[PDB]
């Protein structure tokens, strides 16, 4: 078969389709129109967008395809370097860092992050307890305060103190600007037009703000009487069992920036989407709130208690099904090969996995794919292989999956124990793209349950 | 005065709530050498139950066995103390709190067989060289099976045997398992009183197989000693294997439940009796009950004879120890009735067994299969497949125990 | 700080309804930590399809009237019919929790999993182990365990020398 | 008293949560605390000054 | 000092209570009587916090 292709613009081919503030949502609409596979061409460049579990299960065969750096990821390597996220699988620094840092996400490590996660989660619950009547909550803004602080503290013993700030932290402002620019670059026909001279200048200055903060974390630790037995301890001290070598200084700096960003942005997104879907599905909200009350009997949650929050877990996975917050990953053909018995590929050919469309495959999920139904995840075993991939694939899957989920589950559990929520504006979903996805402008009001306090006497 | 109960962890793990005993009485006859108790328990608004549900009971260790421990360690019951480790603890102990010895001792099992960890701990504190050799002998595979596990030899009995083992109380307590709940088959129907449940408890008692004096089963003797107005910590437990009456009250039932095995069938009987009083028609229901003697352990005789008089059941008894009669067990009676029982199962009867799972249940099962084989002139393999199919249809249910 | 030698990946999965198999699993993961592994504990039907293609996977499970426990059903079903997504690379071992009081069904689920895993490409590093609750469950559990650590020892690397009591970890008051 | 403690705990926490070598702007933080204390004790109103990086408007 | 057994038993007898009965008090009002309030504590140990033979007030 010859594969479908969306509308073209003469010599620019499909490039102008990416001249939009919401390019993943545009791609999704193209998929609905064209089906499980389409070609996307730009001047000098081709990739193939996959949307069906039928093809994606083959794309996920690591003997035939490896992780590719998409254009997006190539632009982000400018600051992520050969950190774990933007390193090729065959670069020496990938497996070395993988081996050195995987022990930071072991069960024992996770147990040891719990107390610090609780620290930040208590800060978020308190901010909301302390609002006055009729004040409201900027949801993704507060979720970013919480997630950035949580990775800062758990990973690096560093306090961004985002809940002591009225604007976003400077690191977040430059992060968002840098991601925005990488995203806008995707559509640029002539990236060296001098019209983009200012764009590049702002880009370097944002890269600088982010690296200045990295330098501070490193300086604190050198001061840190440090056991701070955490991710940074492993970066500076662990040896890869294979080579016998530790990470060098340059790579460690890329790891820190990588983990500060990957370690919070997409978790912020998930919590924001999860709260969004709960307020729009009051019966689901009540069922989740019931579990929180039932399970979380103590003044702060325990590790074992968070693991007890099954339905909350289901809520989060269902939010990731509809709106996976890192919505695409890319693969390349290790050798000539045929996809689906119908689409020949040559060695090196690129594929994009369009995760939100995979997550809407009616052959897997049934006809009601737009509904928010956490019950889909009541037995996760039931889900076929490669049908649900919000954390990517294989040895290049998300290293921080358990950390994100533990944090999200803890936080959402606390929110649901401690407050009633109101969608007071009847908020219309508006999805902001910064390569990653997040609701923009989402606001709610939260009425404290005083876990009960109203007390009189006079 | 929140006159309140420890909500020990296990009580929280099982959703056990605290509540009152409304009745407690003996079921065997005056002069029986054995005891079987009937307790009625009140349930709070939040709890509810169904026929064939179990009561989970968090028991307390009795005085005799608590005193044996405080005596071995030279401690006063009331001595307040505080533990600590840093290490996890299935033993679910209040750590970093002050708590008396006697109350610490209500968190742990005092008569589980001695474990290999326990034996090593004792060996290491033993300054009696031949006594250390003996405790270590017990670690070997064969000795451990034959002298520890076969006789249920406990750490406590070995500490009493070895008074110069320098183990100390706080190390003792920490090496013990957490106290476990005991399950009892609710012997009443919620159709008679939704907020009140009964249990039927055979009292474990005898010469200890270990050789150290007299043995008493922890929960059963705790339950036996409770009285009207005492409190009790329990929860409702529903078994994975459904053990309920058919949906249609004309579907025929065969019930086999000797001894305390009658328990859940007393609930069945009470349910059918209410359904009748509501105008529903009832089909055949055969209850095979067995005991030593009507002079001794024929539990609920009056109720079961009345039920039978009101057409709620047909009652078939077997007595093991009646002077001038052969020793009779339910399976012998079942076998006489084979033809009839098998015709009933051919017409869609449910079959139920309750009670002893180690000897009685298997023998009852073998007799049912043999009745089938004889009636339908088929092989033992065909009879086994028949029973397998009966179970897969949901018509052959067991509520049996080794206890 | 500990000493963290191996640190090889040991995933322990359980199938349990009343916790016997689940405690055995967590006990194993506790002795692994003492032997430098990087153990992980989870139910069986939660890694249904996600068997570790590296290290090893200890599988501790009971049987209920010939059937898998409630948290293991998805795993086995996935295992039974589904075989396409082969189990090659997965170096495992199976420990069985059963009761002789269950006649014809004795250890049927552990057995199923063990042998099924092998008729799909097994790296069975250590022969299955059985526990009879009706007799000497700690004997057999002990036999299988010691033999087990060594089988996997020799197989890969060589972290504990005698637990070096990475065990005694009292904590009291 | 209880409401004064509420704000005082917010000030101690901000300082507990600073990183090594960060410093404290004293009169700025004392104003966060005193304005919030009269707002809360006097009027059940939360200025939330410790959630702001600049002075409250 | 501690109150002796004889006098503790006279109290539990008068109230029909068991020594070991755990209970929990509460008031809202101050208490020179320096009682563990909002804690569970047996009767017999509560009785070691108070004077049992002062003249009746
Ligand atoms: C699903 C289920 C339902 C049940 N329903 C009932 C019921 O309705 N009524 C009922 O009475 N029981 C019932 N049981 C059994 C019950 O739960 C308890 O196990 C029983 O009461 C004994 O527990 P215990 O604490 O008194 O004795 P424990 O202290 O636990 O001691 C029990 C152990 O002691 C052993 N033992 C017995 N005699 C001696 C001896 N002389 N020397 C040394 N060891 C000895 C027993 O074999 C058993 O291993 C049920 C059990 C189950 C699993
Ligand atoms: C819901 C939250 C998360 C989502 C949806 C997400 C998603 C993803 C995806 C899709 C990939 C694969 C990318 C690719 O194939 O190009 C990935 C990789 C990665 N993730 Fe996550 N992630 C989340 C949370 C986190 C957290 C909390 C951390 C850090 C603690 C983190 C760290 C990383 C790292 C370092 C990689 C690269 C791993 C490698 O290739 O070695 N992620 N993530
Ligand atoms: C209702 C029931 C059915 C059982 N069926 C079997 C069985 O088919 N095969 C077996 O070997 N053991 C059987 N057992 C014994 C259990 O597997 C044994 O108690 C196991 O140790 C319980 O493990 P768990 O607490 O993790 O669930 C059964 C036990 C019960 C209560
Ligand atoms: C058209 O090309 C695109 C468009 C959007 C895209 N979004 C992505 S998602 C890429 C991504 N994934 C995971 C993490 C953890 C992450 O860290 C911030 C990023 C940037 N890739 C894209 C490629």
């Amino acid at each position: 078969k010859e594969m479908p292709q969306p509308k073209t613009f003469g010599e620019l081919k499909n490039l102008p389709l990416l001249n939009t503030d919401k390019p993943v949502q545009a791609l999704m609409k193209i998929a609905d129109e064209l089906g499980e596979i389409f070609k996307f061409e730009a001047p000098g460049r081709v990739t193939r967008y996959l949307s069906s579990q039928r093809l994606i299960k083959e794309a996920c065969d690591e003997s035939r395809f490896d992780k590719n750096l998409s254009q997006a990821l190539k632009f982000v390597r400018d600051f992520f370097g050969d950190g774990l996220f933007t390193s090729w699988t065959h670069e020496k620094n990938w497996k070395k860092a993988h081996n050195i840092l995987l022990p930071s996400f072991s069960q024992q490590a996770m147990k040891g992050y719990h107390a610090m996660m609780v620290d930040i989660a208590v800060q978020l619950v308190q901010k909301w307890e302390r609002l006055n009547a009729d004040e409201h909550i900027e949801v993704p803004e507060d979720m970013t305060r919480l997630t950035l602080d949580t990775i800062g503290l758990c990973g690096f013993n560093y306090r961004f103190n985002s809940f002591y700030r009225d604007q976003p932290h400077p690191f977040i402002t430059s992060m968002v600007r840098a991601l925005d620019e990488a995203m806008n670059k995707l559509q640029r026909a002539n990236p060296d037009d001098p019209a983009y001279d200012e764009n590049k200048r702002q880009f370097q200055e944002d890269i600088k703000v982010m690296n200045d903060l990295v330098d501070k974390i490193i300086a604190d630790r050198k001061a840190s009487g440090e056991q701070s037995d955490d991710l940074l301890t492993h970066m500076l001290n662990g040896k890869d069992p294979e080579t016998g070598e530790p990470l060098d200084d340059e790579n460690i700096r890329y790891q820190i920036i990588t983990f500060l960003i990957a370690g919070h942005e997409t978790t912020s997104g998930l919590l924001s989407f999860a709260l969004y879907f709960l307020v729009k599905n009051p019966h689901v909200l009540q069922k989740a709130a019931e579990e929180a009350a039932r399970v979380l009997v103590d003044p702060v949650p325990s590790y074992k208690q968070v693991k007890q929050l099954k339905y909350v877990g289901m809520v989060l996975n269902e939010a990731l099904r509809l709106w996976p917050t890192a919505p695409a990953f890319s693969l390349y053909a290790k050798e000539d090969t045929v996809l689906g018995g119908e689409y020949p590929l040559e060695k090196g050919d690129e594929l994009m996995v369009l995760i939100p469309q995979l997550h809407r495959d009616k052959t897997i999920w049934g006809d009601d794919v737009e509904e928010f139904r956490p019950e889909r995840f009541e037995n996760p075993s039931a889900i076929p292989q490669h049908a649900f991939k919000p954390f990517g694939n294989g040895q290049r899957a998300c290293i921080g999956q358990q950390f994100a989920l533990h944090e999200a589950t803890l936080v959402l559990g606390m929110m649901l124990k401690h407050f009633d929520f109101e969608d007071h504006t009847n908020y219309e979903l508006d999805i902001k793209e910064t390569l990653t996805l997040k609701p923009e402008g989402f606001v709610v009001k939260a009425k404290s349950k005083k876990i009960p306090l109203k007390k009189v006497r006079k | 005065f929140v006159d309140s109960a420890a909500d020990m962890p296990l009580a929280k793990m099982h959703g056990a709530f605290s509540t009152n005993v409304v009745a407690s009485k003996e079921l065997q006859q005056p002069g029986s050498a054995r005891s079987t108790r009937h307790l009625e328990i009140e349930l709070p608004k939040e709890a509810s139950y169904q026929e064939g549900d179990h009561l989970g009971v968090i028991p307390r260790n009795y005085e005799g066995i608590v005193n044996r421990v405080t005596a071995r360690f030279g401690l006063d019951a009331s001595q307040q103390i505080r533990l600590e480790a840093e290490e996890e603890k299935l033993a679910h102990l209040p750590l970093a709190k002050t708590v008396s010895v006697e109350e610490l001792l209500q968190y742990v099992e005092l008569q589980d067989p001695v474990t290999r960890t326990q034996l090593r701990a004792m060996a290491a504190k033993t300054v009696c060289p031949p006594h250390k050799v003996e405790l270590e002998a017990l670690l070997e595979k064969q000795a451990y099976k034959e002298q520890v596990l076969a006789k249920r030899l406990t750490m406590l009995e070995l500490l009493e045997k070895y008074p110069a083992c320098e183990m100390k109380f706080s190390e003792f307590i920490a090496l013990l398992p957490s106290i476990r709940p005991r399950y009892y088959s609710i012997s009443s129907s919620p159709r008679v009183d939704e907020k009140q449940a009964s249990i039927t408890v055979s009292v474990v008692s005898g010469e200890a197989w270990s050789g150290y004096g007299e043995y008493k089963g922890i929960a059963s003797n705790y339950l036996a000693e409770l009285q009207e107005g005492d409190t009790i910590t329990c929860f409702i437990s529903t078994p994975q294997s459904e053990f309920t009456l058919p949906k249609d009250p004309e579907t025929p039932l065969i019930m086999v439940g000797p001894g305390t095995g009658v328990a859940p069938f007393r609930g069945f009987v009470q349910a059918r009796k209410q359904l009748k009083e509501q105008g529903q028609s009832l089909g055949e229901a055969h209850l095979y009950f067995g005991c030593r003697s009507p002079h001794e352990d024929y539990l609920y005789q009056e109720e079961l004879e009345n039920a039978q008089s009101e057409g709620i059941i047909t009652l078939h008894t077997a007595f093991s120890r009646m002077p001038n009669q052969p020793k009779t067990y339910v399976q012998h009676v079942m076998e006489q009735d084979g033809k009839k029982l098998i015709e009933l199962l051919d017409q869609g009867a449910h079959f139920y067994i309750c009670g002893d799972g180690s000897q009685m249940a298997p023998a009852v099962e073998a007799t049912l299969m043999k009745s089938y084989a004889d009636v339908h002139q088929v092989s033992e393999a065909d009879a086994r497949l028949w029973l397998q199919q009966l179970e897969e249809k949901g018509r052959y249910a067991k509520d049996v125990w080794a206890g | 700080k500990a000493e963290n030698a191996h640190n090889t990946p040991l995933l322990v999965l359980y199938g349990s309804n009343m916790g016997t198999a689940e405690g055995t699993a967590r006990d194993l993961a506790d002795i692994a930590m003492s032997k430098g592994f990087a153990p992980q504990v989870a139910t069986l039907d939660s890694h249904a399809g996600n068997l570790p293609r590296e290290g090893a996977v200890l599988i501790v499970t009971a049987s209920y009237n010939g059937h898998p426990p409630d948290n293991a059903k998805q795993f086995v079903d996935w295992l039974d019919q589904a075989s396409a997504d082969e189990v090659k690379g997965v170096r495992y071992s199976v420990f069985g929790c059963g009761d002789k009081n269950w006649a014809t069904t004795y250890q049927k689920v552990p057995a199923f999993i063990d042998e099924t895993l092998a008729a799909k490409g097994a790296e069975n590093i250590a022969d299955r182990g059985e526990a009879d609750a009706s007799d000497d469950f700690e004997g057999t559990y002990e036999e299988w365990r010691e033999h087990m650590w060594s089988d996997v020892a020799a197989y890969f690397n060589l972290d504990i020398e005698n637990s070096e009591d990475n065990k005694s970890t009292l904590s009291l008051q």
